[PDB]
């Protein structure tokens, strides 16, 4: 069944181009980007509506829950990649593994990455005080 | 005269169980 | 029921301009600075408050009617739980189960000359489902029923 | 833990009986005198502890029943036991009766009422007619022609 | 898997062989009956295990029989 | 899919069933591929090892948890006024109102309650310091290991033992009898005389000085030369064997001295019991002789054949043996509270009830896989020809007489105990308490007073236990059972006829599914080949009138929830009866026990109240927030075991079918592939897994109200009595 | 008490059954 | 009483709907008559709109009976 949803052309564009589907890309720069981009808007739910939300080591104790999701999902991901055995290029054993590995560096890194904007903010307005 | 050891709980009940599911998921998938 | 007791429905007061309501105003600790707040608000937002609170407490009035006029409240609050116990026989087995014991008992109306001609079968798949589902229906909303007008007609 | 080692009296005896005794006979003279029709009236609820005052009560000060065969209790389960039994009796020899003389599976589902009274009546006296089945063998199918599963 | 095999009660009135819906069974001809035919089950690698045949056969008890044995992608009716 | 390595069957399948089955079929080692009978005894003999170091580890662990965050030393300087402590509590989870309410008084943080009973089986014992208590964790570990290596061993090429070893019938016997029971026994009598009975006279006897301490002053003196009454005599020294009889008025509990002749007693009978049967020395009885001679006239060739049948069916061996241990477990539960053994135990009234209720459940457990290992004798090892004529065979011969009247029984039953229980609800109803049916039970009262129980109206039939039992133990015995606050023979009354026929129903109609499963077995009127498909199949199909829950697996799974309502009925009488007892509240149990709705809200409604308070908005959490949420998680449990139990599979393989869909087509999504089908459980599983989580939502729920209930309302009492003469 | 001796004496003991474990594991499979 | 019977009727009544939906599908349905018209062409993505369904329930019951397990567990825990 063909369907709008299934069919428009900037919406197929969009899913062809990201990192996933990207041409040209390698596994681990595939997974890098995914990583990246996860990573960072995670520490956002850990850091805000955790535990700890209302002391000031909250942002770090987000940040230390965002990097064990992630290291628990590249598990399953990982092993997921020992397993498959499946098809050509992208979803080769190794393509699954280099993936994974990308996603946890990505993952980790985005979510350090979104710590120090989050706990460095006030620098960008620094220059007025 | 609390005496415990936080780091075994999380190691016991948090650490090698997802490593033992891991080692589950390789017995029972491969090949 | 719990919403309208909580929220809405009661006395009030010509004195204060006071509204009291059926139930009236749980203190929540939090600090230990107390918040009042209505019973529904305070205590529905976890299932052991509608335990407590509301399956619990308003059960007070159909568990003591005996004796008095809202006793046959009691007697169906107790014989709807029976009725909805009775349907889980019919939905958690098989009729497989119920023919081959209905097997050994015609052996004994057999072995007796009081074996009928029309001859005994369990129910159907289709007709066991259907005789729990209407038990189940049966003694659950019934339940209720009496939980509910022994509840208002008490208080 | 506390041992009661007389837990049955005569019930005029228990004073907690006495408590109910008079509490429901107040509840029934006040009903008579500016009341409601009741199912115990005053007359009613004399003859009810009329009959109690002699009967076996616990400390709560309600009649217990003694089922051992003693034949003093013997209105307890005793006499309601052959009351029962022929009673009972009567309705299963009242079927066997009309099923033996069934036409088919249609006098099962309606039924034939000159053919069910007669075996209605013919079961309340079921003890002339069982008995004299029961010692014959007259009661039972030889076992080679009674269904039975594999073993 | 399924095992389907076929008893000596059979009385070849094909009532199975209609039943099956994928078509697993088939009648061969024989000497023991008046029919002259017999239930086989050649393609019980399509078996689904749905026990319409033994629904179908008329004979106490059954001369036809589905033992219910290892699953195969076909035999639990997977579409994918 | 290599798993499982033990079903090629399973390991084709491309589904996850291959997973769940090879999880379930995993322990059933007659069916594996490859099995022999010599290599199944051997791997039963290595796998019967590691059961039993797991059971050393476990006992190891909890020794450990109370040396090392117990209170033992401090409990025992103040038996009262300390609550007993399990382990300790790390919950990274718990806020500050959880911490504070699980730490004691002056406690340094948060700890468990133990309701085991341990504190007072290692202080009955003789265990006095931390130190005992470290030392029997690192021997029961040490233990352990030694069983791990036998298990080990005894797989090694060498040392596999023989089949005839396993089927040597008559030497295993001599050997468990008289060393496993026997010896074992009079080593503990030895453990009982030598450390517990000294330290319970403020005597420490421990290893360091045992071996220069008389646990008698004459010692050993007065037992070779047969004058055996001066360990009796209390003028020559303090005694080590007595026969008082009855309970230590002031403890409540039994005489340690009565305990340790007992346990030399019996060691004696079991130590003669094992030179009975046949081994190498010319002596003894032939098992398969006495079973061939016992053949009467009325059950045709009486019990030949049924040494081969026995012998070689491990289902029929492991349903006797789960059967007797059912007994045996039951009687373990009414005698710990009857005549309870261990020091100041009956004061502690959580624990008491925590374990009546532990085994009664593992009793009722036992009870129905004896049925089912029964059914599957019948199935997989039964072979009517080695079996002819038979007592075994003649059961299957006249099993339609057997059903039926089972059958008859518990409709006698249920008819009128529960036209009983209604008709004095109706009563109550009405206003009008004095027309219940409230029936004497005499016949249970003329137990008692043989007994040696003083009740009024009911006669000594033989004269009372001065004539039957003339021994030494009579002035013990009888001040025991006649005293106030004394567990034995506890006072009944017309409550206690009605929940005991309830109970009689229970017992007979749970008997009526498992006996008709395991008789018709083999096949009935409706499946007479069943026994070509085996123990657990889902159904015969749709045909003959529908077939579901044919099998004799169903009619286990059907019994299961016959026996969870059984002894739910069984331990809400107990708990019921003694709370009453413990809140002297026995006339509102006399009073309101013999109808429905006082079970309802003098039971069940009113001691959920500390429960179900055990976390609030208004007063925070105390101690029994964790029974509270255990009380809900239990009902959460139990009520999602009835979506697996009602909601049949076809349902859920068309819903999954669409969730196959829904993956394959979503992107980023379908990139990622299941290397197994997605298929809705088996129709066995289904009901599999929802009685399992109807029976864990059962148990949880119930523990979680009588550990809670028990421990805020009645959590102590004072266990002496004055005796009765 | 339990002393930190104790504590360390006791993962010793149960290490040593682990492997015991270990070996009747693999020789069961 | 008023409100609870009323709702019970409605409840049991649309039920009976969906009841009858099947029965018209099963006896009275025609493909001759619904030749991609709407009938049809909601059948043929009948695991379009019940995946979804699916989908939309797991959502809903975990984002309003979690918050009640949620609340009861927070509480519990002080
Ligand atoms: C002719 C009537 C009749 C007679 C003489 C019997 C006799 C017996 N039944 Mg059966 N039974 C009957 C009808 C009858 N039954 C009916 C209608 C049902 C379906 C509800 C059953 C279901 C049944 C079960 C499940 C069991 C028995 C059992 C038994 C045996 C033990 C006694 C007992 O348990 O009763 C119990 C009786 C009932 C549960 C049914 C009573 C319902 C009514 C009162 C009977 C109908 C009366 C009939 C309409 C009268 C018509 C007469 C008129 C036309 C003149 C005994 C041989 C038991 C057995 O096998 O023991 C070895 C047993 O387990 N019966
Ligand atoms: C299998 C269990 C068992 C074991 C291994 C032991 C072992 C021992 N007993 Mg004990 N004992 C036991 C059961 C046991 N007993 C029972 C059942 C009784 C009651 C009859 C006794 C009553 C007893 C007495 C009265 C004495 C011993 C003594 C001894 C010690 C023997 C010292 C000697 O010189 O000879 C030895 C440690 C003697 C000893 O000197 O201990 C230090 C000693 O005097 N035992
Ligand atoms: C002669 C030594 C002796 C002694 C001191 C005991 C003492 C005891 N026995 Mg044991 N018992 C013995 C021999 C002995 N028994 C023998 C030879 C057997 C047969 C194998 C048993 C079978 C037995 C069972 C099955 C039970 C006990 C129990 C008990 C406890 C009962 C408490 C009581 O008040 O009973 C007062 C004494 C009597 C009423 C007399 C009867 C005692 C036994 C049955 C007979 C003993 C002598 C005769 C040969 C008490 C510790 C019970 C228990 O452990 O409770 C938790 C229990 O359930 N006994
Ligand atoms: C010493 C006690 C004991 C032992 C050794 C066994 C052993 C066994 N049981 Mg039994 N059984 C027991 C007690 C025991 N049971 C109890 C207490 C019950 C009541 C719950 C049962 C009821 C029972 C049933 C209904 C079945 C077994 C089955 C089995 C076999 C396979 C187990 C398996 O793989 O499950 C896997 C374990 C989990 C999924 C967890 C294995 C022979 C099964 C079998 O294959 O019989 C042929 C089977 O269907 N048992
Ligand atoms: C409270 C719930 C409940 C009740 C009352 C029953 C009752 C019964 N079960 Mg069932 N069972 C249940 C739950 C229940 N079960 C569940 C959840 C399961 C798991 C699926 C089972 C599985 C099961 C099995 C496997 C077996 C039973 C059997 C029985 C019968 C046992 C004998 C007896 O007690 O006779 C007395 C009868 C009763 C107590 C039933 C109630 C009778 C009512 C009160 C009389 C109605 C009179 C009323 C005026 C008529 C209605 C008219 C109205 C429409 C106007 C009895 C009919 C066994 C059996 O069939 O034995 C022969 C049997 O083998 N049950
Ligand atoms: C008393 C506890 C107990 C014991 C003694 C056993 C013993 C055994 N299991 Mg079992 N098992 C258990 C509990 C137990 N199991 C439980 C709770 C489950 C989940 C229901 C299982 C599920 C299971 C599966 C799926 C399998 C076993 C297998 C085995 C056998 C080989 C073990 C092995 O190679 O481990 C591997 C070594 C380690 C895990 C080292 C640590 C051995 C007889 C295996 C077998 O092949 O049986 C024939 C197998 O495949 N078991
Ligand atoms: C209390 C018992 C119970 C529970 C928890 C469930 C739960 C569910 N049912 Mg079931 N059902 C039940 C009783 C129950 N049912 C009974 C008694 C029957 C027999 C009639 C059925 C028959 C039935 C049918 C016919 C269907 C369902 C469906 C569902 C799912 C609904 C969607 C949803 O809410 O997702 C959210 C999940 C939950 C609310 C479950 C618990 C998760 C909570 C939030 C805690 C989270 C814990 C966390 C993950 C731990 C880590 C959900 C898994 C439907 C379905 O599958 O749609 C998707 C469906 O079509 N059920
Ligand atoms: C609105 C819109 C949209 C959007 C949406 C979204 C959803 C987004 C998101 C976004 C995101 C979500 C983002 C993110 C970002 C991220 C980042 C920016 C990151 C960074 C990182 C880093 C930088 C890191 C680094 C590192 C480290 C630190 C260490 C290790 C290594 C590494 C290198 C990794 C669209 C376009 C569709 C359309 C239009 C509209
Ligand atoms: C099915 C089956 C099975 C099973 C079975 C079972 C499970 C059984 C059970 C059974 C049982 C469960 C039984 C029990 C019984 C018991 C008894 C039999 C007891 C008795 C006792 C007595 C009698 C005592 C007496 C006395 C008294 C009471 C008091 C006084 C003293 C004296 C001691 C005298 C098997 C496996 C085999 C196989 C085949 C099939
Ligand atoms: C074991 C392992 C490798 C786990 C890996 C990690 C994974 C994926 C955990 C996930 C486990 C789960 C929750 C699998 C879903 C279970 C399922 C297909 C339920 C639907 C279903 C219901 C509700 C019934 O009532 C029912 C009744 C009678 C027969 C069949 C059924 C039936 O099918
Ligand atoms: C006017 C009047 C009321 C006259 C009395 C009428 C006369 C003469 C007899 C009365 C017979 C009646 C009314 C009922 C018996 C029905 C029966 C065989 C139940 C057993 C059975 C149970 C317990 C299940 O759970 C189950 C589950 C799934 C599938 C099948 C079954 C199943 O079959
Ligand atoms: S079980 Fe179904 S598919 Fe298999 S032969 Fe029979 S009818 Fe055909
Ligand atoms: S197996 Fe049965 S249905 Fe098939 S041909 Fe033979 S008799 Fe007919």
């Amino acid at each position: 069944l063909l369907t709008p949803v299934n069919n428009s052309t900037a919406i197929r564009w969009f899913i062809d181009n990201l990192p996933i589907n990207r041409v040209g890309m390698d596994e681990f720069t595939r997974g890098l980007e995914i990583g990246m981009a996860h990573g960072y808007w995670l520490i956002g739910p850990f850091a805000l509506l955790g535990p700890l939300r209302n002391t000031e080591l909250g942002l770090v104790a987000g940040l230390v829950s965002t990097i064990g999701l992630l290291l628990i999902s590249t598990i399953g991901l990982s092993g997921y990649a020992s397993l498959v055995e499946d098809v050509p290029t992208e979803f080769d054993r190794k393509g699954w593994s280099r993936l994974a590995g990308g996603f946890l560096v990505g993952g980790v890194g985005g979510a350090i990455f979104a710590f120090a904007i989050l706990q460095f903010f006030p620098l960008v307005s620094a220059i007025a005080r | 005269s609390y005496n415990v050891f936080p780091a075994l709980v999380i190691i016991t009940t948090l650490v090698v169980p997802f490593m033992a599911a891991a080692a589950l998921l390789f017995i029972i998938e491969r090949d | 029921s719990w919403k309208m007791q909580s929220d809405v429905w009661g006395t009030v007061d010509r004195s204060t301009g006071a509204v009291n309501h059926i139930i009236g105003n749980t203190d929540v600790l939090l600090g230990g600075q107390t918040v009042a707040l209505s019973q529904y608000a305070a205590s529905s937002i976890n299932i052991n408050g509608w335990l407590r609170d509301f399956l619990w407490a308003q059960s007070s009035a159909v568990i003591n009617s005996y004796g008095g006029p809202l006793s046959a409240y009691g007697l169906m609050f107790l014989g709807a739980h029976f009725i909805w116990a009775f349907s889980l026989m019919f939905l958690f087995s098989g009729r497989g189960y119920w023919q081959e014991l209905i097997e050994s008992i015609v052996w004994a109306h057999n072995k007796l000359k009081v074996a009928p001609a029309i001859q005994p079968r369990a129910l159907s798949i289709t007709q066991g489902r259907a005789v729990g589902v209407a038990h189940y229906l049966l003694g659950g909303i019934a339940t209720t029923w009496a939980f509910f007008l022994a509840r208002f007609l008490a208080l | 833990q506390t041992q009661v080692k007389d837990p049955l009296k005569l019930c005029k005896d228990v004073p907690a009986y006495q408590e109910l005794k008079t509490q429901r006979l107040e509840a029934a003279q006040k009903a008579q005198a500016d009341g409601k029709p009741v199912t115990f009236n005053e007359a009613g609820t004399k003859q009810k502890f009329e009959r109690y005052d002699t009967a076996y009560c616990g400390q709560d000060g309600y009649p217990h029943l003694i089922t051992s065969g003693q034949l003093d209790r013997a209105g307890d389960f005793l006499i309601p036991s052959v009351l029962f039994l022929w009673i009972a009796g009567a309705l299963g020899w009242a079927g066997r009766l009309y099923l033996a003389e069934s036409k088919g599976p249609e006098d099962e589902i309606i039924i034939d009422l000159p053919k069910a009274i007669k075996c209605l009546l013919l079961g309340l006296i079921w003890p002339v007619q069982a008995i004299p089945e029961l010692i014959s063998g007259k009661i039972r199918v030889p076992e080679d022609r009674v269904t039975i599963s594999p073993r | 898997s399924h095992s389907v095999k076929i008893y000596d009660t059979c009385i070849g009135c094909t009532q199975c062989v209609r039943a099956c819906p994928l078509d697993v069974l088939e009648m061969v001809p024989w000497d023991g009956n008046k029919a002259g035919t017999i239930a086989s089950s050649p393609r019980t690698e399509d078996c689904v295990g749905c026990k319409r045949c033994e629904t179908a056969c008329p004979t106490d008890f059954l001369s036809i029989r589905v033992y219910l044995g290892a699953e195969t992608t076909r035999s639990m009716g997977l579409a994918y | 899919t290599r798993f499982p390595k033990f079903s090629q069957d399973l390991a084709q399948d491309p589904t996850t069933r291959r997973i769940w089955y090879g999880i379930a079929t995993a322990h059933d080692f007659e069916s594996h591929d490859g099995m022999t009978e010599e290599s199944l005894y051997q791997k039963l003999f290595a796998t019967h090892f590691g059961h039993l170091a797991i059971i050393f580890l476990w006992s190891s662990g909890n020794l450990f948890h109370i040396a090392w965050q117990g209170n033992f030393e401090q409990w025992v300087s103040n038996p009262t006024g300390v609550v007993p402590i399990a382990h300790a509590i790390w919950d990274p989870h718990f806020g500050k109102g959880a911490v504070e309410a699980f730490t004691p008084e002056g406690g340094a943080g948060p700890v468990n309650a133990a309701y085991s009973g341990l504190y007072y089986l290692y202080y009955t014992l003789g265990m006095r310091f931390n130190s005992d208590l470290y030392q029997g964790s690192i021997f029961l570990m040490v233990l352990a290991t030694v069983f791990l290596i036998a298990g080990w061993l005894h797989l090694q090429p060498r040392f596999r033992p023989s089949l005839a070893w396993f089927k040597n019938a008559e030497s295993r016997l001599n050997h468990h009898l008289s060393a496993l029971f026997g010896v074992s026994s009079l080593a503990f009598a030895g453990h009982m005389i030598h450390v517990a009975i000294p330290a319970a006279r403020g005597q420490r006897v421990d290893w360091s000085n045992f071996l220069n301490t008389l646990p008698h002053p004459a010692g050993l003196a007065p037992f070779f030369t047969g004058n055996w009454g001066v360990y009796a005599d209390p003028q020559a020294g303090p005694p080590i064997l007595t026969f008082i009889g009855g309970l230590n008025p002031a403890t409540g509990t039994l005489w340690l001295t009565d305990i340790a002749h007992h346990h030399l007693a019996i060691a004696v009978i079991f130590i003669i019991a094992g030179h009975m049967y046949r081994t190498n020395f010319g002596i003894g009885h032939s098992i398969k002789e006495i079973l061939d001679a016992h053949k009467g006239p009325l059950t045709g060739e009486g019990h030949r054949g049924l040494y081969d049948t026995i012998n070689n069916s491990l289902h029929f061996q492991l349903g006797l043996a789960l059967a007797s241990l059912g007994v045996v477990t039951s009687l373990v539960a009414q005698h710990t509270y009857a005549l309870p053994a261990y020091f100041y135990m009956p004061q502690d009234h959580t624990t008491m009830a925590a374990l009546y209720t532990h085994h009664q459940y593992i009793a009722g457990f036992l009870m129905v896989g004896a049925f089912a290992h029964g059914a599957i004798f019948f199935v997989r090892d039964y072979d009517p020809k080695a079996n002819e004529n038979n007592v075994l065979a003649r059961m299957l011969e006249h099993k339609e007489a057997l059903i039926s009247h089972l059958s008859w029984v518990s409709l006698f039953l249920g008819f009128h105990t529960l036209g009983l229980y209604v008709h004095n609800d109706v009563m109550l109803a009405f206003g009008r308490p004095e027309d219940q049916l409230l029936i004497e039970p005499v016949f249970a009262q003329f137990v008692q007073v043989q007994s040696g129980k003083i009740i009024e109206g009911i006669p000594a039939l033989f004269g009372g236990p001065g004539v039957t039992a003339p021994g030494e133990f009579l002035t013990g015995w009888l001040g025991s059972v006649n005293a106030n606050n004394s567990p034995i023979f506890l006072p009944i009354g017309p409550g206690d006829f009605l929940v005991h026929h309830a109970i009689a129903l229970g017992l007979h109609t749970t008997t009526l599914i498992l006996v008709k499963g395991a008789l018709d077995a083999r096949g009935s009127k409706l499946m007479p080949d069943k026994k070509d498909f085996g123990f657990a199949f889902p159904c015969d199909g749709p045909g003959r009138g529908g077939t579901c829950d044919i099998s004799a697996w169903d009619a286990f799974y059907l019994a299961v929830f016959w026996m969870l309502n059984t002894i739910g009925w069984v331990t809400f009488y107990w708990h019921w009866k003694w709370i009453s007892i413990w809140g002297d509240n026995v006339a509102q149990f006399n009073a309101s026990s013999t109808y429905l709705m006082g079970w309802l809200r003098d039971y069940l409604w009113a001691n959920s109240a500390p429960l179900i308070g055990g976390y609030s908005p208004s007063g925070g959490t105390n101690a029994l927030s964790v029974w509270a949420w255990m009380f809900l998680f239990g009902h959460l449990v139990w009520a999602t075991g009835f979506m697996f139990l009602i909601a049949w599979r076809g349902y859920w393989q068309e819903l999954i079918e669409t969730l196959v869909w829904a993956h394959e087509r979503t992107p980023l999504a379908n990139l990622v592939r299941w290397k197994d089908k997605p298929v809705a459980m088996s129709i066995v599983q289904g009901r599999l897994v929802g009685l399992a989580h109807f029976t864990i939502g059962y148990i949880l729920t119930y523990a979680a109200f009588l550990i809670a209930s028990t421990a805020a309302l009645y959590p102590n009492g004072p266990a002496a009595f004055t005796p009765a003469i | 008490v339990v002393s930190g001796a104790q504590v360390a004496i006791a993962f010793v003991v149960a290490l040593i059954a682990g492997i015991a474990a270990l070996l009747l594991s693999t020789a069961l499979g | 009483s008023l409100f609870t019977h009323h709702m019970w009727i409605g409840g049991f009544l649309i039920v009976g709907a969906g009841a009858h939906a099947a029965i018209f599908m099963v006896r009275d349905y025609d493909p001759v008559t619904n030749q991609n018209n709407l009938l049809d062409r909601v059948l043929r993505h009948r695991d379009a709109i019940i995946s979804h369904l699916n989908w939309v329930t797991l959502f809903l019951g975990f984002h309003s009976f979690g918050l009640y397990v949620h609340n009861d567990t927070m509480q519990a825990l002080g």
